[PDB]
């Protein structure tokens, strides 16, 4: 892998956030009912400026120090990110049990949108459409979309392990008289 | 167990939880077009928002996706919380 | 097969039939000409789609005797 | 044979009273079926898929297009039928459900402009066909003019949908800037790898996608859906998502797309939470068809998506069709008339239908559980054939959304369940008058078809392996 | 002749049986019966020296959507039983009867309906065991989720809209991830059949995904900790029929599941995932004994004790041991028989007497009704595993193929025999101990009905526990085909 | 038109037609209360330092044990017909 | 291409920000159309191209029947409700 700048990368998270906080103030302003002026964008915002800014830190932050720290690029970073972010958000209620199911939750959802790859859209030459699928043809290497009708054994083997049931030769033959 | 897992933490990982998250979460859905006095400026600005929106979105994920993440998340806890 | 089709979409049209007196709230048995008529038309919409499989079926063998 | 009917019916109108216009819709309606029954054989002409360019190359012609408009004639039969045939011959459903004079003109020609936006190949066609139906529309949403929220529903309706129109003409223009032309046949794989062109071509598809409702756009045609009469709101409802959602299936413009997955995910997720708190019947229905029309816009981001969008599409359109007119069937046993142009109104008032009408509750039951996706109905084949193709091409964490909309969708499907098979005092023990025998009929027939139509997929991929391959 | 005549003869008797007598209830048991019949038929005309499948019969295929199919090509749904297949068919068939029977009297507002969604639901399980492929099978298994949420909310006790509403929902949320699964098997191999599915090996990194959307559908039908909360208040809140078929035969579609798509297809899934399997049929053994223990609800206190033994069953059919897989069925099979006679008790004989449920009413039943006193000590030492039922057979070969693959989770969780004892003999011994209750008058002991339907419930599992080889001609291939040693 | 329904609709009251048995059961209060409390505790239910400590043991730390117990004990024993001399483990 | 774009974000942001009128939502609408229809004829100069012109005298006539069926919709409005206030559309 290549690591990650993490301070460059949350500072651009925070400058995001700053904005995004900036234009959903603004919108709540004009959409909201009661007198309003351009003094009221950041006195009678409900903390979106804070919401945004937070969570953006806290997510990116987070992701690339767990990229970091676990020195690869995969899901459960997401779920860490996750669970900060949702520590963020659950912190603004003040009460432990809703801040410990915000941090949970978000992680365990975030953590699933890493699963899958890190994407509402799709990756479109890992699909199983663009991928070499079905039979594969003469020994040649089983990919993850293709099929086989009969599979190594040493494959099994390794992926496996040894034990519980699953050995290096059958029983029969390995157990068979030498004559 | 019966009392504090099988009918606490289980049923708020469950009926009783789910039923009071979509409540809130519907309660701030329909209470976002808040302003019934005029449905045109309102639904308007709604376009406004969202033409705007995605614009800078579609900024912040060509710069680098990471950082759309969290603006996604905040803007669902914006809608639904 | 043909006859198992149109015995069958006539079955169909005689649920039609049922269920329409039903709704009606009227005995299953109000109007039994009902029941002949929608046998006759749903088993006309199934001749007809019996015949556009048969006639799908023939287009894809042709591809195979022209090959 | 729409524009022979509607030269034919202007005329005949202006030479008619008001006590003719019932017997004028029958009259077409038996001139639609007629012409779906005889005109049907041109399916011939697509096969192995075959595909004409006619006028010039305005127009596009293949099997999905013409089976889009045989769909569109068969709701256009039944929605005609919902007016051309009193369901009870009394002065309430007399004061109720009455035609207009001009509203059969109007509907005519906005199935004229739903199957010229299908049929388009040029940004032109694509263009006066949008505005054809748009206008005809808020005068349909407008015609029943004694009622102020129709009136103001017309008045919101024509100026989103006037902004949204802007939207599409400057997303063809700058096509046009760009390209120098207005036709989607000039791209190509050279061209879209060439030219970053996704601003132009995800505006127009959000230009046409927010006039049907797609997040975060959806309350205004909520409203309007709400605030119309409930036979105008059946209408509106269902053909322009037809109309869109197919031209924008037919032309592969947002392939793999983030902003329309992330929208589809939106309205997925709003569709279903904003169902869960309403009490009213028609707005429960319309966060129904914007989930669904997610499910739709999901299958925009495929490039191999004809069979699982037409699948869906007709189970759809059956549903609908079905459930409005259950709700239209049960005006006769719910204890208080609400309005003139919305009889009912609120859930509630279905409260003890069993005990009145069970077999109509019995229609209900297989329409909520297809709306759910119960096998063996046909909305569960819809959403197996959805699934399959997202899952072919990718889209692992909508698809996930997908279960979770499902899932949350029910509650408020089952709300109308629920209370319709609940006990009721004061129930009905007898009644000299009899609904239609027509409409009976029609409903009987959707139900049917939603019940027992997995008997033919085997018969139905075969044809499509034809005609579509 | 025909076809047609045969059945239009069938449906004309019925019409004019109804319009005689208003009533559906006999007739519905004469084809029950003769469905029996039929089936033991069958039983009469299978082959126990082929694994193949018999049978086989093929529906809803392009050239005969109407009809059966003698295609070249197939593309319609596939049936056909195997001798696991017709071992499950044979206990529904016992069973539907006695679920129509049980609800003789007791059913007097909208009779017609309830008999039809029971017969109807049977008939779907029925089909469910039939069925060889994932989409028939699917739509099957979740067919039955509209019957029974109409039926217990219509037909069911205080609670019945929770019931109805959890029955659907919870089921449909499993199901759904199965759904995920399938779609995928089809689309990978585009081929869904339970024939030649073993032949199709397909890489571990999605067998591995493959198998969770599977096992959360088998976790919430099973059920196992922790998605087993919805079985105490649909068992609880449905009629009598309803429980009976639940308990007897939608919680052993979950164990044929496990054994006819889970086990063939995703072998190397299976073989990394067991240990996971393990813990959570321990849990769902231990923790829900233990939470029966503070139950005040009888008809809840069954229904949580099937929980642990379908657990128990769990741990016996993912051994990978040949014992296992007949233990885990025979099993099946026990409870399927004896948990039906618990919830008669519980929900027909003392509901029907008393209209309650709650265990401080109940106390010394033994002075005044002690035919069912003796009914219920016979079920409970059958419930809790004594020898010479089916339970103990199913119980000991389960535990002896879970020792085999882990012998420590395996063996703690022998625990089970201590702890079923405990949360059914604290209820038998309050039940049939005592002085009789000043909260309750006194009624008539269990009548003739009632003590035939838990006679032959009885009679059944006093069979398979005293010789349980007797199922062994329709499962000696089914002990080898899902085993995964070289 | 005042918009009501049809005159035509005659209604009459919902009798399920049971026959009322006599009163076997003499309902306490006091025990239904406490059934009721029992039932539905799941809509009354709160995190506190009782019931999270509950929750914390029985769905983290004994799965982790019996997880921990189960991976390492994976194919660790096979013990059948063995002899003497001979390891019942096939690992250290 | 400027004075276009001008006009038309000038006039979405009136309709945008109305609190005053209909009126104002009218001309918004009809000013739209205008830049758009400029910013379209620029191009058919540029280019040297017919459909340009083609689809803005479309768009003229497109654009007038808009105009007469929206001022027939708020007819109707005003003949239910007599006044044409503020707000509420
Ligand atoms: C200024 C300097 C700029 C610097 C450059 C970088 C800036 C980045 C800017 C990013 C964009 C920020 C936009 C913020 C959202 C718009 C503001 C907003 O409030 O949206 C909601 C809006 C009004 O809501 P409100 O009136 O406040 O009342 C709420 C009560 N429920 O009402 C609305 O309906 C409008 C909704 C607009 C939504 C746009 C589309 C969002 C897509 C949702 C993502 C979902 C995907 C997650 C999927 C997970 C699935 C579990
Ligand atoms: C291991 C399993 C651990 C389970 C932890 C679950 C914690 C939890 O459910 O918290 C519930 C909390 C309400 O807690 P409570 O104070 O007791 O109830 C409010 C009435 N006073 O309320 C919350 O935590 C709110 C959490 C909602 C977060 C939604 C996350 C997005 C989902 C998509
Ligand atoms: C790119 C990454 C994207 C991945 C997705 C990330 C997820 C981001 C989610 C954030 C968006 C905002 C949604 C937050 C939920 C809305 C409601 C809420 O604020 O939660 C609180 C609610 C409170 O219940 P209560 O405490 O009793 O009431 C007082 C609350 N002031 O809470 C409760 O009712 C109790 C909660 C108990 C826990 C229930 C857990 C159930 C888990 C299954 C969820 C399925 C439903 C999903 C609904 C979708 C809603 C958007
Ligand atoms: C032939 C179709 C059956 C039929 O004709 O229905 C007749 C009806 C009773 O007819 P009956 O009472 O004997 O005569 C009335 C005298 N005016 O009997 C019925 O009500 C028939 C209702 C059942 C139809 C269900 C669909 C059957 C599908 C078969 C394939
Ligand atoms: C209709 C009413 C009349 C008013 C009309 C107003 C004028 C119309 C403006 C344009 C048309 C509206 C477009 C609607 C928004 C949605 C656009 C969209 O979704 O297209 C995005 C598309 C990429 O998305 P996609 O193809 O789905 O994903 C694959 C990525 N390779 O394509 C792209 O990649 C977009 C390219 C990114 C650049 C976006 C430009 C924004 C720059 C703003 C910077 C401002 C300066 C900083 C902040 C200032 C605040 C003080
Ligand atoms: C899968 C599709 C879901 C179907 C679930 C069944 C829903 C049935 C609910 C309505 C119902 O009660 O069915 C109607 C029933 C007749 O109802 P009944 O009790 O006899 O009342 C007098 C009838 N004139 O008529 C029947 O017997 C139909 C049985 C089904
Ligand atoms: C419905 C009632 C059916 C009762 C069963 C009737 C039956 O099984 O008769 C079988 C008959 C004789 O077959 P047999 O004795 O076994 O000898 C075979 C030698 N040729 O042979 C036959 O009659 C042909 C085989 C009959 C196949 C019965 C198929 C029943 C399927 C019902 C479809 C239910 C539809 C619901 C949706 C299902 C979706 C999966
Ligand atoms: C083309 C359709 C052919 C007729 C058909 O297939 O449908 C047959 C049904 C017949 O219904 P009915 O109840 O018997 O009419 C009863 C009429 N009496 C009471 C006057 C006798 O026609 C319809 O009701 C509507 C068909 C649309
Ligand atoms: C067509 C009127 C639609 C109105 C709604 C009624 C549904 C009619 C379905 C016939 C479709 C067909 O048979 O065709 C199959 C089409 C393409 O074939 P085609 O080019 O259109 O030729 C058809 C030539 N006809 C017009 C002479 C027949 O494949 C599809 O994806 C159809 C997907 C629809 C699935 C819904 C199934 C509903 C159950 C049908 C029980 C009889
Ligand atoms: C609400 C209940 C939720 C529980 C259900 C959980 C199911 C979620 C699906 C899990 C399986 C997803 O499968 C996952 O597997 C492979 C690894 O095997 C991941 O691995 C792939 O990740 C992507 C992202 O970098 C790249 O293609 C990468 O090269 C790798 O090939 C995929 O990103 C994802 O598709
Ligand atoms: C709840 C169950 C259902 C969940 C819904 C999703 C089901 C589908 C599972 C996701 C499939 C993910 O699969 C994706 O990742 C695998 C790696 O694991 C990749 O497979 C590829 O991995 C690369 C390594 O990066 C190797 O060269 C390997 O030979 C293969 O080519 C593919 O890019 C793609 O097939
Ligand atoms: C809904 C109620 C639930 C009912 C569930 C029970 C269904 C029981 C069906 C079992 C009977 C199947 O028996 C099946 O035998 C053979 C398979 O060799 C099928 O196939 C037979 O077709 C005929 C064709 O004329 C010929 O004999 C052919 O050689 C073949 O033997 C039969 O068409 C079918 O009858
Ligand atoms: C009381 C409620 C709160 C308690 C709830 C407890 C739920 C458990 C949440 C803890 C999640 C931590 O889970 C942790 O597991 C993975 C592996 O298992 C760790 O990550 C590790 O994964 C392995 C794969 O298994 C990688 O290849 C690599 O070796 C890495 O070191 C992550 O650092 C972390 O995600």
């Amino acid at each position: 892998f290549h690591p990650y700048n993490t301070l460059g990368l949350a500072t651009q998270s925070a400058m995001v956030g700053l904005g995004a906080g900036v234009v959903a103030a603004a919108a709540r302003n004009s959409l909201a009912t009661g007198p309003r002026n351009i003094l009221t964008t950041f006195s009678k915002s409900g903390g979106v400026v804070t919401i945004f800014t937070g969570a953006s830190i806290a997510y990116v932050f987070t992701y690339c120090s767990a990229a970091n720290l676990r020195e690869r690029k995969d899901g459960w970073n997401h779920m860490w990110a996750g669970a900060a972010t949702g520590a963020v958000l659950g912190a603004r209620t003040k009460l432990v049990p809703a801040f410990i199911g915000w941090t949970v939750l978000c992680g365990a959802a975030c953590g699933l949108f890493g699963w899958t790859g890190a994407r509402f859209n799709a990756d479109r030459k890992a699909s199983l459409e663009q991928s070499p699928k079905g039979f594969v043809q003469e020994d040649a290497h089983q990919t993850f979309w293709e099929v086989v009708h009969r599979r190594p054994l040493s494959l099994t083997v390794e992926q496996l392990g040894e034990g519980r049931g699953i050995n290096a030769v059958p029983i029969a033959t390995a157990t068979e008289a030498p004559n | 167990i019966a009392h504090h897992v099988d009918k606490g933490s289980l049923y708020r990982l469950g009926p009783v939880g789910i039923n009071r998250l979509l409540n809130k979460a519907s309660y701030n859905v329909i209470n976002l077009s808040s302003n019934t006095r005029s449905s045109l400026s309102m639904n308007s600005m709604l376009i406004l928002i969202t033409i705007v929106s995605l614009l800078l979105l579609v900024l912040v994920m060509n710069v680098n996706f990471i950082i759309v993440i969290p603006v996604l998340i905040s803007i669902l806890y914006i809608l639904f919380s | 097969a043909l006859f198992t089709s149109l015995v069958g979409a006539s079955g169909l049209g005689f649920a039609t039939k049922f269920l329409s007196n039903k709704i009606r709230l009227k005995p299953a048995g109000y109007y039994p000409l009902g029941y002949v008529f929608s046998g006759v038309a749903w088993a006309g919409l199934g001749l007809v789609l019996h015949n556009v499989h048969q006639h799908s079926l023939e287009v894809l063998e042709k591809k195979k005797t022209a090959l | 044979m729409l524009i022979l009917a509607i030269i034919s019916l202007i005329t005949f109108v202006s030479m008619s009273k008001l006590s003719d216009n019932r017997a004028i819709i029958r009259l077409i309606n038996i001139y639609l079926i007629l012409v779906l029954v005889l005109d049907s054989f041109l399916y011939l002409l697509f096969l192995n898929n075959q595909t004409y360019t006619v006028m010039g190359e305005l127009l596009i012609f293949n099997s999905f297009t013409f089976y889009i408009d045989m769909l569109i004639y068969f709701i256009m039969i039944v929605i005609s039928s919902l007016y051309g045939y009193n369901l009870y011959n009394n002065n309430l459903y007399k004061t109720l459900f009455e035609p207009k004079k001009e509203l059969i003109i109007l509907f005519l020609i906005n199935i004229l402009g739903a199957l010229l936006i299908v049929h388009s190949n040029d940004f032109i066609t694509l263009f006066v066909a949008i505005e054809l139906q748009s206008y005809s529309i808020y005068l349909i949403t407008a015609i029943y003019n004694s009622s102020y929220k129709a009136s103001k529903a017309s008045m919101l309706y024509f100026f989103m949908g006037g902004i949204l129109s802007i939207l599409i003409a400057y997303s063809i223009n700058t096509y046009y800037s760009v390209l120098n032309s207005y036709t989607l046949h000039s791209l190509d794989s050279l061209i879209i790898n060439t030219l970053d062109l996704n601003l132009i071509l995800i505006a127009l598809s959000l230009g046409l996608l927010f006039k049907i409702g797609i997040a975060p756009l959806h309350k205004w045609l909520i409203s309007i859906y709400e605030n119309t009469p409930i036979l105008i709101t059946i209408y509106i409802s269902l053909i322009p998502k037809i109309s869109i959602l197919s031209y924008l299936v037919l032309s592969n413009i947002s392939i793999n797309s983030l902003v329309i997955s992330i929208l589809a995910i939106l309205t997925l997720l709003v569709g279903s939470v904003g169902g869960l708190l309403q009490i009213k019947i028609k707005r429960l229905l319309a966060f129904s068809g914007l989930t669904n029309a997610g499910y739709m816009m999901l299958l925009l981001l495929l490039n191999n998506n004809e069979f699982s969008y037409l699948y869906y599409i007709t189970q759809y359109s059956i549903s609908h069709l079905a459930i409005f007119m259950i709700i239209i069937f049960s005006i006769y046993y719910i204890n208080y008339i609400n309005n003139q142009y919305n009889p009912i109104i609120y859930v509630n008032q279905l409260k003890g239908l069993i005990h009145d009408n069970a077999y109509l509750v019995l229609s209900m039951a297989i329409v909520v559980f297809s709306f759910i996706g119960i096998p063996p109905l046909l909305g569960f084949f819809g959403k197996l054939n959805i699934l399959m193709s997202i899952l072919n091409n990718g889209y692992y964490f909508i698809s996930i959304v997908l279960i979770v909309a499902s899932l949350i969708s029910a509650l408020y499907y089952l709300y109308l369940l629920n209370v319709s098979i609940q006990d009721k005092n004061n129930i009905l023990i007898n009644s000299n008058e009899t609904v239609s025998s027509v409409l009976s009929y029609i409903l009987s027939s959707l139900i049917i078809l939603i019940t027992f139509g997995f008997i033919y997929n085997s018969l139905i991929i075969d044809i499509f392996n034809v005609y579509f391959n | 002749m025909f076809l047609t005549s045969i059945l239009l003869s069938s449906l004309y008797l019925f019409n004019r049986i109804l319009a005689w007598q208003g009533n559906v209830k006999h007739f519905y048991l004469f084809a029950s019966n003769l469905l029996l019949l039929f089936i033991v038929v069958l039983y009469i005309n299978f082959n126990t020296f082929s694994n193949s499948f018999q049978f086989n019969f093929e529906l809803f295929n392009s050239l005969n959507p109407f009809g059966l199919s003698n295609s070249d090509i197939s593309n319609g749904l596939l049936f056909g039983i195997d001798g696991l297949s017709l071992t499950f068919i044979l206990l529904t068939v016992l069973l539907i009867p006695l679920t129509l029977l049980g609800n003789w009297y007791n059913i007097n507002f909208n009779s017609n309906l309830y008999y039809t969604l029971v017969l109807a639901i049977g008939l779907v399980i029925l089909l469910n065991f039939w069925a060889l492929d994932y989409i028939s099978f699917y739509i099957l298994f979740e067919a039955t989720l509209p019957l029974l949420f109409i039926l217990i909310h219509i037909y069911g006790s205080s609670d019945s809209e929770r019931a109805s509403f959890y029955v659907l929902m919870f089921t449909l949320s499993g199901s759904l991830f199965m759904l995920l699964s399938i779609v995928v098997i089809s689309i990978v191999l585009n081929t869904t059949n339970f024939i030649n599915h073993n032949l199709f090996v397909l890489s571990l990194d999605l067998q591995t995904i493959i198998w969770l959307g599977l096992f959360i559908a088998i976790m919430v039908k099973t059920p196992l900790f922790p998605i087993h909360v919805w079985l105490p208040v649909v068992h609880s809140e449905s009629p009598l029929a309803g429980s009976m078929i639940l308990a007897g035969l939608i919680l052993k579609l979950a164990l044929y599941a496990i054994l006819r798509l889970l086990l063939p297809l995703l072998c190397e899934a299976q073989i990394l995932y067991t240990p996971m399997i393990y813990i959570i049929s321990l849990l769902t053994i231990i923790l829900t004994s233990l939470a029966t223990l503070r139950q005040i609800d009888l008809k809840v206190i069954i229904a949580y004790s099937s929980i642990s033994h379908m657990g128990i069953a769990i741990l016996g059919v993912c051994s990978n041991t040949s014992l296992g897989i007949y233990g885990s069925i025979v099993l099946g099979v026990a409870h399927g028989f004896v948990s039906p006679a618990l919830f008669l008790i519980v929900g027909g004989i003392l509901y029907d007497r008393y209209h309650i449920r709650i265990v401080n009413y109940y106390k010394g039943l033994t002075t005044y009704m002690p035919q069912l006193a003796t009914y219920i000590i016979i079920l409970s030492f059958a419930n809790i595993g004594t020898p010479l039922t089916g339970n103990f057979t199913g119980e000991f070969l389960s535990l002896q193929g879970g020792f085999i693959r882990n012998p420590i989770i395996g063996g703690i969780s022998c625990i089970s025999v201590l702890l079923a004892a405990i949360y059914q003999l604290k209820l038998t011994n309050k039940l049939t101990g005592g002085i009789s209750s000043i909260y309750m008058h006194r009624t008539n002991d269990v009548t003739i009905r009632e003590k035939f339907i838990m006679n032959i419930l009885i009679i059944s599992t006093l069979i398979i526990g005293i010789c349980p080889q007797i199922m062994y001609n329709l499962l000696y291939w089914t002990v080898n085909n899902y085993i995964y040693i070289i | 038109v005042e918009l009501k329904p049809s005159s035509a609709i005659q209604r009459g009251p919902l009798n399920k037609g049971g026959w009322d048995a006599p009163h076997a059961l003499h309902n306490d209060g006091a025990i239904d209360r406490y059934a009721h409390w029992r039932t539905f505790y799941q809509e009354r239910f709160k995190y506190t330092r009782a019931t999270g400590k509950s929750t914390l043991i029985f769905l983290v730390a004994f799965p982790a044990l019996i997880g921990y117990v189960a991976y390492q004990s994976e194919g660790l024993f096979e013990f059948a017909g063995k002899r003497r001399g001979e390891s019942v483990t096939t690992r250290g | 291409m400027f004075i276009g774009t001008i006009i038309l974000v000038l006039s979405f942001l009136g309709f945008v920000f109305n609190r005053r009128n209909i009126i104002l939502a009218f001309i918004c609408l009809e000013t739209m159309l205008l830049g758009i229809n400029l910013i379209l004829l620029r191009n058919s100069v540029l280019f040297d191209d017919i459909s340009g012109s083609l689809f803005a005298i479309v768009i003229i006539i497109l654009a007038g029947v808009e105009s007469a069926i929206g001022l027939s919709l708020l007819v109707s409005y005003y003949r239910l409700r007599g006044v044409i206030n503020s707000y509420g559309i």
